[PDB]
């Protein structure tokens, strides 16, 4: 069990880490979130109590370093921070334990939900999606555009994902135009999978972060990401049986966490009604259309 | 974006451009088996590729032949259309390759789309307006040359004949149109509109009579009542 502890909260804040958040009001003795699980990566988000504005958040695996958080009064929000010292840490860390200033991640046993949406997202690569070297850590907000978006304006502040786009020569080979556009199996397998992502693990890990990016933040250009990778499975007449499953249990989980009231905004009906009743993989998605039906009927 | 009402006059600019219309691409009669099911013949069709501008016409004949053992050939047909298109954009000097394609038909849009990638700077576009082509099989030299051919094969015709020497293209693609209207309302009638007086002719290498201007304002103004009546006579007026 890790600790992402607090020097102070001195402004009104929601903060999240995973898919729980809690109050803090301005000024509050908050020191931090102690018994993070150790094993996946994690997100601590923050949204102001004052200007709703900016969803912003860090994404961390507490294995790769100390991680705390101090508010800056000049930037004008929480930020976090490597310490590189050990002892001194885990002393005042004690003290916080012993004062009880912080609040148990609270993580019900019998509960999945956590492993099963980030299974094949690696800090790794989470920080080639999100580009700043001198730290362990990734910062997303509501505001960042992706590499694609961009090209259709600050490319240090990017999310790199990868471009996906169905009438662009790396999707189309010449003289299959309309093989590959109506059977997009030749840019999943061949273009996507063997060269660019090497695996199905790898293809999944940034499809769970972009889903993930759009629900914590808002990050539109991450839910446009989410549906052209989704769309890119579903409109391929020849997928890897493994991967068939593998991705009705992703989605399932997704739309499981999914908040009901934002469902308006997060999902876009052509790329679901497509993939459950149009597509190839109509019939290859039984837990994702079974709770898109009893939870989002409307949409269809 | 696409092309309307109100954008009209840029067909006749100096930016080159071409329609494209599908219609007559894949042609079916629909008949009976001898178990009583209904079968579909295939018959020679033709891509319709019009410059409004200059009149040329790039009519490029669809034999039977490329439907043998193919499935779903109505969607076939629009991808079988964007190839051929692609092909002839291809074989055009740089100097003569369009700027924009204005599709007839929606649906020509992504197949279109797809398979000129390699030509990013040319436009394709749909159009708001609901155009005749599909009436040209009923020009006779046009549907002759169809009907005739035993092999794919390209024919290029001048849609005006020589029109141009004496009226501007805005004038010339109104004629045009309001003649294919008339076709494909009431072929019938119209024919016998342009061929009645045996004293006008048509030249072997135009495919349109040979009207002086007056007989051309007689003749517009009969296609007009034509259509009118028609419209009448459908809607009960
Ligand atoms: C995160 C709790 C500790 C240990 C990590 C470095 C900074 N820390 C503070 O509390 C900042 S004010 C106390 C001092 N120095």
């Amino acid at each position: 069990m890790n600790t992402v502890p607090f020097t102070s909260a001195p402004i009104e804040v929601t903060i999240g880490i995973d898919q729980y958040s809690f109050n803090v009001k301005e000024n509050q003795p908050f020191h931090g979130i102690k018994d993070i699980p150790i094993g996946h990566v994690h997100v601590i988000h923050f949204q102001h109590a004052d200007n709703s504005s900016m969803r912003y958040g860090y994404w961390f695996d507490c294995r790769m370093g100390n991680f705390y958080i101090q508010y800056d009064p000049k930037d004008g929000l929480y930020k976090m921070m490597e310490e590189r010292d050990g002892a001194k840490f885990e002393n005042i860390v004690h003290n916080f334990k012993e004062r009880q200033m912080m609040v148990s991640y609270p993580k019900i046993d019998e509960d999945d939900t956590w492993y099963n949406l980030t299974e094949f997202v690696q800090m790794d690569k989470i920080r080639k999606i999100v580009r700043k070297d001198e730290n362990q850590f990734s910062y997303v907000d509501s505001s960042m555009t992706t590499v694609q978006e961009n090209e259709l304006s600050d490319p240090a502040h990017s999310l790199n994902y990868t471009v996906i786009n169905f009438k662009s020569r790396e999707a189309i080979r010449p003289g299959h135009e309309m093989e590959d556009f109506l059977d997009k199996s030749y840019y999943l397998n061949t273009v996507m999978l063997q060269g660019i992502f090497k695996n199905s693990s790898n293809y999944f890990g940034e499809l769970q972060f972009a889903f993930l990016n759009a629900m914590f933040f808002g990050n539109y250009g991450s839910s446009l990401q989410w549906h052209a990778m989704i769309e890119l499975i579903c409109s391929s007449a020849t997928v890897p049986k493994h991967m068939l499953d593998k991705l009705d249990e992703i989605l399932y989980y997704q739309i499981k966490t999914l908040p009901e009231q934002y469902s308006d905004i997060l999902l876009n009906e052509r790329v679901w009604n497509i993939c459950l009743y149009s597509s190839f993989q109509k019939n290859s998605l039984h837990n994702t259309e079974k709770i898109m039906e009893n939870k989002y009927p409307e949409l269809l | 974006g696409a092309m309307n009402s109100s954008n009209y006059a840029e067909l006749f600019n100096n930016d080159i451009k071409l329609f494209v219309d599908d219609t007559n691409v894949y042609r079916v009669t629909v008949h009976k088996t001898f178990e009583g099911n209904v079968a579909t013949k295939a018959i020679n069709g033709c891509i319709f590729t019009l410059n409004p501008k200059t009149g040329h016409l790039f009519l490029k004949i669809i034999h039977t032949s490329v439907w043998a053992g193919q499935k779903r050939l109505s969607q076939l047909a629009k991808w079988k259309t964007a190839e051929e298109v692609s092909a002839l954009v291809r074989s055009l000097p740089k100097e003569e390759q369009p700027k924009q394609i204005i599709v007839t038909r929606k649906a020509m849009l992504d197949p279109l789309e797809v398979h000129m990638l390699d030509f990013p700077n040319i436009a394709i576009r749909p159009t708001e307006l609901r155009l005749p082509f599909s009436a040209a099989m009923s020009i006779d030299k046009l549907s002759d040359v169809v009907m005739k051919a035993t092999e794919p094969q390209m024919v290029l015709f001048n849609i005006y004949d020589d029109w141009l020497d004496r009226i501007s293209s805005y004038t010339a693609f109104s004629r045009l149109t309001l003649l294919l209207r008339a076709l494909k309302t009431n072929e019938e009638s119209a024919k016998m509109i342009l061929l009645s007086d045996p004293t006008i002719t048509i030249k072997s290498y135009h495919l349109w009579p040979s009207f002086t201007d007056e007989q051309w304002i007689t003749i517009e103004s009969q296609m007009r009542d034509l259509i009118l009546t028609e419209y009448g006579r459908k809607y009960n007026v």
